[PDB]
């Protein structure tokens, strides 16, 4: 799976 | 893909500030760090477990939580980065890793505003591309 935000940077 | 699974979560942590510091440990404030689904699901359904890893100031700072509700209480002094990494029914789905920054201190903004604990989290989504079929059915129920 991946996840739709960046690691340490989040809309 | 023929088949997108989108879970929506979110993760973070609470803090609760003990009025003082206590004198055996120097501690501060009792924190929670969470995964919860955005939605009111069984993510158990589909996760095995929750691996958070905590600063080596702790003992055994990785920790495993296998079954709901998929977090950590602990008490503590300082700010630090926690990683959490989500791993799912099939060992083959690649697992999803997550980064915290714990926080204990409340803004001013906030405090002003009369808020007593500290909440800092965030939303994000678990994105499941032709996943095997038992994964697609447990995603589904």
């Amino acid at each position: 799976a991946r996840t739709k935000q960046t690691a340490r940077k989040s809309t | 893909a023929s088949v997108t699974i989108v879970k929506p979560i979110v993760y973070g942590n609470v803090a609760r500030y003990f009025g003082k510091k206590r004198e055996e440990d120097g501690h501060t404030h009792q924190w929670t760090v969470y995964v919860k689904p955005y939605r009111n699901e069984d993510m158990s359904a589909y996760v095995k477990k929750i691996q958070f890893k905590l600063h080596e100031s702790y003992g055994n700072p990785l920790r495993v939580v296998t079954k709901p509700p998929y977090e950590i209480t602990e008490t503590g002094w300082g700010e630090f980065e926690i990683i959490i990494k989500i791993f799912f029914i099939d060992p083959n789905e690649r697992p999803v890793t997550l980064y915290h920054l714990l926080k204990l201190f409340q803004s001013d903004t906030n405090a002003m505003l009369g808020k007593k604990t500290v909440v800092s989290e965030f939303y994000d989504e678990m994105i499941f591309q032709d996943p095997t079929a038992m994964m697609q059915q447990l995603l589904t129920t």
